[PDB]
């Protein structure tokens, strides 16, 4: 019979008239000293968390998506994010925390093979504002989340939201977090969300080398021990690195950053690696490096470089060959002189 | 690092 998604319908309808609840309070927020008073609507008494809670489980679904997207479901677990992020700050509250984390869910599989959706998130500025700020929060779990959506946004964005996620700070947010995460789930979702934010322009990669200790501590990853039994954090460390070594190789200071933290050994070393993806990455950053330095070329020379770099040029893998190859012509035409006797 | 649905 008539079967519709209305118990959805129920569910975004509680959150919009929760977020209508909220925003009536901000509108009437009069500037500084609001009034004795000081109350806020509470999210736990209108019963918040389940609404969304069940929103965000219903998101692993494609149908449930569909539905959801039909309905304006988006737009409004955003608005329900942004509003108790504005309102309550960086808070501990649990209650709190749970509902960013359960919403941040819901948009990270809202944006999952959306670019519609992507570009919808993107285009609400406040929402994208209050995101980057979460990632200043003491919950290691609610950054993880919030960093689980910057990766899907960074992923197959149009050139607008591409020019949104820089101008919001999420670069060097994202780069100023990992510095600080203990939690080694919370720097996965971290890391590939930048290493997605680190192929879109110079401007980027720039931004990653000059927040401070960004450079030794990427190198400080590419032997990282990991406690989840993958290599996950060597691959998006590595990959960033790759990444950004284009502008390293030009720059001598980044560079005797690289050398003190035995970063072009630890490269050789990755060269070994059973994962391809760390293989690849380690070929792309020893071509960059290899370019256009003397005092770099002749220490890769030394270190065994070119006998290694021969046996993956006529690998299979594409990226590999590529990379091994012209990181190889590279130490062959600029042979030191002490290999000449 | 690609895309993928909340983990």
């Amino acid at each position: 019979g008539h079967h519709h998604h209305h118990h959805m319908l129920h569910l975004l309808e509680q959150i919009r008239a929760y977020c209508e609840t909220c925003w009536e309070w901000q509108e009437a927020h009069e500037p500084g000293m609001d009034q004795d008073k000081n109350p806020m609507p509470a999210p736990v008494e209108h019963q918040i968390c389940p609404a969304v809670c069940v929103l965000m489980k219903l998101s692993f679904d494609e149908e449930h998506r569909h539905a959801m997207n039909e309905l304006g479901g988006l737009q409004a677990i955003a608005e329900l994010l942004q509003v108790d992020c504005e309102m309550y700050g960086l808070t501990n509250d649990h209650y709190s925390i749970t509902l960013r984390r359960y919403a941040g869910m819901a948009l990270t599989n809202l944006t999952f093979g959306d670019v519609a959706n992507k570009a919808t998130l993107c285009s609400m500025k406040g929402c994208m504002r209050a995101l980057v700020a979460q990632l200043k929060s003491e919950s290691e779990d609610l950054q993880q989340v919030i960093a689980s959506v910057l990766r899907n946004l960074s992923w197959r964005a149009d050139v607008n939201s591409k020019k949104t996620l820089r101008e919001v700070g999420s670069v060097k947010a994202l780069m100023e977090c990992a510095l600080e995460v203990k939690k080694e789930s919370t720097l996965k979702s971290v890391l590939s969300a930048l290493w997605n934010l680190s192929a879109h322009c110079t401007e980027n990669k720039a931004d990653i080398c000059a927040v401070d200790g960004a450079l030794a501590f990427l190198v400080g990853t590419l032997t990282y021990r990991s406690q989840t039994n993958t290599l996950a954090i060597i691959e998006s460390g590595g990959g960033i690195l790759r990444n950004v070594s284009s502008l390293i190789a030009t720059n001598e200071d980044h560079r005797q950053i690289l050398r003190e933290n035995n970063c072009l050994q630890t490269l050789l070393q990755h060269l070994k690696s059973h994962s391809l993806t760390i293989v690849s990455n380690a070929c792309g950053t020893l071509w960059n490096l290899s370019a256009r330095n003397p005092k770099d070329q002749e220490a890769l020379w030394d270190m065994g470089a070119v006998s290694m770099l021969k046996n993956l040029i006529h690998s299979k893998h594409k990226m590999i060959a590529m990379g091994s190859a012209a990181a190889l012509r590279n130490l062959m035409a600029n042979r030191p002189a002490k290999y000449k006797d | 690092a690609g895309e993928s649905l909340y983990e």
